[PDB]
């Protein structure tokens, strides 16, 4: 019974905190490099047009 | 008139004309191709004896040495008349219903002018759309900018057409028109509207501007301006109450994104133009009503949130402009709720001007706040039920969850062809509040309760 | 030419958007204002190559092309300062929209219509207060005009003027009529009631002072936990519908300041129309006069010319400085500063400048830093050494709510107050939507001292304890969602219900309720004390051995009274503090 | 002689084009005089043929091109140095702001200075007692060192600087620091903090200050920290003084560079910043240390607010690669009520080796910090696991470290901004906190060293 609670805590903590924090982070990380990539591409066109 | 045979160069959709004079910014042009074909265009910038223009149909197939450019001496206009009612036009105001041609009373710049903030008159009047979720909880007001946030596959088409025919103004105004604007939609989507309008006789009350996906991108961004210019004419010069519906606004932004890239303009946040907020505001702020004038312009812009992301530039910047939002959720669409309106993220900011006695009956505002509070608690209790079983619920949490169930299936779910008057809406609301004990209705004073509560 | 001489006339050589290039502007300088094209649309010279000037047009350029003339005005972007400025609605470049309407006889904003900001015709009674033959320096007051019954409009000596009063006398004049003759080194200079000033250069002061006096906004969440001082600056970043505008309207309505300058920077037109209508009907009980008689409105809406958004920001802050020099406490609202930055980015791309962060120009932060540095507690110029202040409230509108935005970040590097609005709270109908965790005020420490004195109570420690509970609530809730509330201690569950009381009964504040929209400083003390004393008595009761459920079930009466306490009138505060008596007597029965 | 031209070709933003000139040099200091009579200083950025591009510090508002002239002073941007500078406060360009008497300047020194010859540069080894334990013991500061503070907007970095500034004294000496303060783009309230604090510690009489506030032109920020470092190397070397250099905000400096860079249409590096940012920053920070034969010293403590609270941002990145370590502040600690909120784990000192040991400190100074590091690294991580999986999910020795890690933050790190801890008190407290662990776990301290100093 005691160990059920420990395991139940771990499952809950893993499902509610760990995993969603991972998913939402990789999205915000993906968006960053998505913007950074094309923010440079525009600059490069300026270099091209010198 | 001015006819010039000298074209310096042609690059992509952009054309350069030399040895020119008396040409202005955003001035309209006509290209006389060597094969006699006439293509329209617009001046993007002009300097000295040179003017840079962009062709709508495109520059494909043009021989420079044997083509000529004529400058019409006026920006992109619209021929306005009272005979526009019942008619169907394209993105540029050109007729499409194959009916008789229209002799315009006059011509107006589709850009229009900005209403003096002093001369503005706060909306302050009720419009009956028929849909209970709107007319009661997220009320539409004369002159309000109230958009619909949808998604792919979601029945925002069915909702728009419903409002288009059902929406009327009480107090028996013999003058109420609907300006329906289609932007970059497929053929069948266009046929859906034009067919439903004719069979419900809503066409006789409406002016339609239909633009397709295969149509030129410039025509796609000029379509809502053609629509609004007609609305401002019908409302401020003919004293009518005009309701403007536009969709899909997402297609407008994608076209605006295409043209921006076509003019070598640097992308803004998430690829969309840095002037997107400003550009959308030049559309949505055309609504409102003016002091000392009979008539008004109300807009209902409908858009599809890309991947249902409300933080996407298109729905986000729209929310920063409009006076509320109607959220459609596929979670309610799967449940078969028609229309699938989630009343929790949905909001109207000027509804208090539309409710109340004289425009509606006296218990509008009270029932609105109560139906929301109980639903939010009911939905929350429902979610707490599912996760913890139906044992963890209180005695009142059960009836509250059961309340929210009928609220979605009976109140919100009315049907895309069911017209509920505001009185029928409010009466139905009380029959749902009766499910709850009187002691729980804290948001309503006892005098109203003694009068309407069953 | 042709036998006659005239002023220099430029010639348009290029037009693209809000950017017009004009040749033959040799006599013109940078920052100089000019009338562009046949219509004579207002425009500002920003650059210059040879005799060619790059002009920034504050109006629509659709229909303008090369060949058209361009006439300069000689002076830069300036504002008219004097009697006739209060209770007025101006646009970005200070044109009376009231007068704009009547003159053009149109409900719509046309172009090529230049109008004097103030009424040069209206008769004002000037009352001299200085004696003849007095050495007046820049800033020294010579008299006044009671523009409103509330606000006294002091006539000060214009900058760059030092001399001796030769001829001064009271009487009814206009702002064009000479009312004083100052004998300077250069000779004689006539002074009128109206002076002008370039909006881009800040008005001179003696020295700055530390803002140490907190402002009374009437908003419980702000004045208690994240207060703003007179002269301080506060940023309100938040998503749409969070309450940026509502919050700023509340400060404009209830703040203990002499004047309020509201700037409608690139936002909704209805939101300004809502003000010119409602404000003249909002009267505070003491003066007898309305709220509109202390406010100055500047409105450059979203669909109005983008370039004029920047002008609206600089016009309002300069007017705010003008009354600051009168020794008044002014508060300026900017709504929104994001639209200003968006305007800078638009003109930047047109000028083919280079980024910069997120498209915004490289000089964005400077412009922001320059702006907020114009506010603060100052000592106005003059022998009086009078004190005035400008409190700057600015709404930032981050895309999607993400405050990683450059506009939010650069603002936070120069302001000490940050009211962060949470979209989650706004959806829960939790207004004001201020996130009590992330938000902060670096004035709280100093305010606490001022509060502890002016009230004789331990306000600082009450606030500290109040925030301490809210922080435990955040940590406890995390324990809840993965272990369960039933696994919490009774002392922990008490901490939760006390925290709940703080949020719902104190923090939540309806701006549209006639009694809850404002909460006086003394009323805030009683309410917070009642809520805090409930936690202390319950903490003591639990220590004696009482159960959590018993305390909760035996307090339904008082806890409801505590809830409705926010609606208790300002005269009947004795009903609020009396709850402490009913609390201490209720829990002692629970123990027994 | 005097050299002046009335031929201004272009005025675009901060940049100005002057043509038909001759005999103009690179980085030459100029003076624009406008049609009204106003004088605005400037610097030559680029000169080709009979043309020359210049940057104007005070800005280009209200300039008439045809009626304005440009004077070429025939020398680079230089500072008028003196001994009278002490007790005075100047602007961003070294001009008096205190209403003090007109200074008779000793020499005129080019603010760029010169690179210290490594052979002449002798190593910094003199331990500095700062009063702050997290600095003194764990991330040591010596004189001649370039040790910056990495902070964020809203974080109390001004307090940490002010604390160090007055609690700064070296052991085995009576040498009192003569600090120099460079204000860069900061606000009045943030400046007045340092200002007022100096007036009631009396250090304003022992210091020279360079003010450039938020209302001051951004282009002046390019010169300001060089005005300070030049005055620093002047007092320290020529006059053999011991100078402490404080510069804030260092972030606002790099912002100014990018403004000119974006104006010159230069090829932009990361985040739009100039490709030569690392070099320009280095030409500031490297200007510190001690030299052979000269008694004086110049030690440097710059302050920068990390944008986005992001350590990987160009400004804190490049600074970290140049300077000899860094001191880092954290919101997590600051919110916890820790004063000063110094996260000791990502912080660093690169001169702590030769800096401390026997002779300058106790011999346990080297073993204590390395033990506290490994213990806190294990303890803090255990605490993370504790708040999510429960305290009863840790082992007995884990809870010992977790309890240690918390007590580490609350007393060792948190000491208050107005409390001065001597190096002895810190070391004594060091053992006390690590005492609550078994000897068998500490595999990083000499066993003979343990017994002697173990409580
Ligand atoms: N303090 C408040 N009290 C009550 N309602 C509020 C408050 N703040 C915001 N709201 C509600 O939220 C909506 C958003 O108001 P607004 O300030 O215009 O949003 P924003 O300016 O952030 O876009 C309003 O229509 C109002 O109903
Ligand atoms: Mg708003």
């Amino acid at each position: 019974a005691e160990e059920i609670e420990k395991t139940r805590r771990r499952v809950n903590a893993l499902e509610y905190m760990t995993i969603p924090q991972l998913e939402e982070t990789i999205y915000y990380i993906k968006m960053k490099l998505e913007e950074n990539e094309r923010a440079e591409v525009t600059r490069l066109i300026k270099v091209k047009n010198m | 008139i001015k006819e010039y045979r000298t074209i310096k160069e042609v690059v992509g959709p952009l054309m350069a004309v030399e040895k020119v004079s008396g040409v202005k910014y955003e001035e309209l042009i006509e290209v006389r191709m060597q094969n006699g074909e006439i293509r329209r265009g617009q001046v993007l910038e002009v300097q000295e004896d040179k003017a840079m223009v962009q062709i709508f149909e495109g520059t494909s197939g043009i021989n420079l040495k044997n083509s000529s450019v004529r400058f019409l001496g006026h920006p992109l206009q619209l021929g306005v008349s009272e005979d526009m009612i019942g008619r169907v036009f394209d993105g540029l105001g050109r007729p499409k219903d194959n009916g008789p041609e229209i002799l315009p009373e006059k011509y107006l710049d589709i850009n229009g002018e900005v209403i003096n903030p002093i001369a503005r008159d706060y909306p302050d009047e009720f419009i009956q759309t028929g849909i209970s979720a709107i007319d009661h909880l997220n009320t539409l007001v004369r002159g309000q900018k109230l958009p619909v946030f949808s998604g792919s596959g979601l029945p925002h088409k069915e909702l728009a057409a419903q409002i288009a025919r059902q929406a009327t103004v009480l107090d028996s105004s013999d003058d109420f028109a609907v300006v329906f604007a289609a932007i970059g939609i497929t053929f069948e989507e266009a046929e859906f509207f034009m067919e439903d309008f004719r069979q419900t006789g809503a066409i006789d009350r409406s002016v339609m501007f239909m633009n397709l996906a295969n149509d030129p991108a410039i025509e796609r961004i000029a379509t809502p301006r053609m629509a609004l210019t007609a609305a401002e004419y019908l409302a401020y010069e003919k004293g009518m109450h005009v309701l403007v519906i536009m969709t899909d606004m997402t297609n407008y932004a994608e076209a605006l994104r295409e043209i921006s890239a076509a003019r070598r303009e640097v992308p803004g946040r998430r690829g969309y133009p840095g002037y997107l907020y400003t550009n959308l505001a030049t559309l949505f702020e055309r609504a409102g009503r003016i002091r000392g004038l009979k008539g008004s312009v109300t807009q209902i812009p409908i858009l599809t949130m890309p991947e249902d992301d409300k933080t996407h530039p298109i729905p986000d910047l729209t929310g920063y402009i409009t006076e509320g939002q109607i959220i459609l959720t596929r979670e309610l669409y799967k449940s078969g709720i028609q229309p699938p309106i989630d009343v929790l993220p949905s909001l109207s900011r000027l509804k208090d001007k539309g409710t109340g006695a004289g425009k509606t009956r006296e218990d509008h505002a009270a029932t609105m706040n109560q139906l929301f509070a109980a639903y939010a608690q009911g939905k929350q209790a429902k979610e707490l039920a599912v996760v913890l079983g139906e044992s963890a619920l209180s005695d009142i949490d059960k009836i509250y969850a059961k309340f929210a169930e009928r609220f979605e299936n009976e109140y919100v779910n009315q049907g895309f062809y069911t017209n509920r008057t505001i009185t029928e809406t409010l009466d139905l609301g009380w029959e749902l509040l009766a499910m709850l004990p009187r002691t729980e209705l804290k948001r309503i004073k006892d005098d109203l309760l003694d009068k309407y509560l069953p | 030419s042709s036998g006659s001489s005239g002023m220099q006339i430029g010639k348009i050589i290029k037009v693209s958007g809000p950017l017009v290039m004009a040749e033959n502007m040799s006599e013109a300088s940078i920052q100089d204002m000019c009338l562009v094209g046949d219509l004579g649309v207002i425009g500002e010279i920003i650059e210059m190559r040879q005799d060619v000037a790059s002009i920034q047009v504050y109006e629509e350029t659709s229909g303008i092309g090369p060949g058209e003339p361009v006439r300069s005005t000689g002076e830069a972007l300036s504002v008219e300062l004097g009697p006739g400025i209060i209770s007025q609605m101006f646009d970005g470049i200070q044109r009376p929209l009231d007068t704009f309407m009547e003159v053009t006889q149109s409900n719509f904003l046309g172009r090529g219509v230049q109008l004097p900001a103030l009424d040069h015709e209206k008769q004002w009674w000037f009352e001299a207060t200085i004696e003849e033959g007095t050495e007046v320096s820049a800033g020294d007051i010579i008299g006044y005009v009671d523009e409103t019954k509330i606000i006294q409009h002091k006539i000060m000596v214009p900058n760059g003027i030092k001399g001796t009063v030769q001829k001064i006398e009271s009487g009814s004049f206009t702002i064009d009529d000479p009312i004083c003759v100052i004998e300077t080194e250069q000779g004689l200079k006539e002074l009128t009631m109206m002076q002008k000033w370039p909006v881009r250069r800040g008005r001179p002061i003696k020295q700055k002072l530390n803002p140490d006096v907190p402002m009374i906004t009437g908003q419980r969440v702000i004045d208690t936990f994240f207060p703003v001082t007179k002269g301080g600056a506060a940023a309100v970043p938040g998503p749409f519908g969070a309450g940026k505008t509502v919050v700023q309207h509340q400060i404009a309505k209830w703040s203990d300041v002499d004047l309020v300058v509201y700037v409608g920077c690139g936002e909704r037109g209805n939101e300004m129309t809502d003000v010119v209508n409602e404000f003249p009907e909002l009267i505070d009980p003491n003066t007898g006069e309305s709220l509109m008689e202390r406010t100055v409105l500047i409105a450059n809406t979203s669909n109005m010319p983008v370039a004029a958004r920047e002008a609206s920001i600089y016009t309002g802050i300069t007017i705010a400085e003008y009354f600051r020099d009168m020794g008044y406490d002014v508060a300026i609202m900017a709504d929104s500063t994001s639209r200003w930055a968006e305007a800078l980015r638009e003109m930047s791309g047109r000028l083919e400048e280079m980024p910069g962060d997120e498209g915004y120009p490289a000089y964005l932060g400077s412009r922001l830093a320059e702006y907020y540095e114009r506010s603060g507690r100052v000592i106005a110029l003059g022998s009086d050494q009078r004190e005035g202040s400008i409190t700057a409230i600015s709404a930032v509108s981050p895309s999607g709510g993400d405050i990683s935005e450059p506009v939010t970040q650069n603002t936070l590097r120069v302001v000490k107050v940050f009211w962060g609005l949470d979209s989650s709270l706004a959806q829960k109908r939790h207004f004001p939507s201020i996130n009590w965790i992330q938000s902060y005020s670096l004035y709280s420490t100093e305010v606490g001292r001022y509060m502890d004195q002016i009230l004789q109570q331990d306000w600082s420690d009450m606030v500290t304890e109040g925030m301490r509970i809210l922080q435990e609530e955040e940590q406890l809730n995390e324990i809840v969602r993965l272990v369960g509330i039933d696994s919490l201690s009774d002392n922990d569950r008490l901490t939760l219900e006390v925290a709940k009381s703080i949020r719902e009964d104190y923090l939540q504040q309806n701006a549209f309720d006639d009694v809850d929209t404002f909460t006086s400083r003394e009323k805030q003390f009683n309410m917070l004390k009642v809520i805090l004393t409930f936690g202390k008595e319950a903490r003591k009761a639990l220590s004696l051995g009482a159960y959590f459920n018993e305390i909760m079930e035996g307090t339904v009466a008082v806890r409801e009274r505590i809830s409705r306490s926010k609606y208790i009138p300002e005269e009947e505060l004795a009903k609020i503090s009396s709850i402490n008596e009913e609390i201490k007597e209720t829990i002692q029965l629970i123990v027994s």
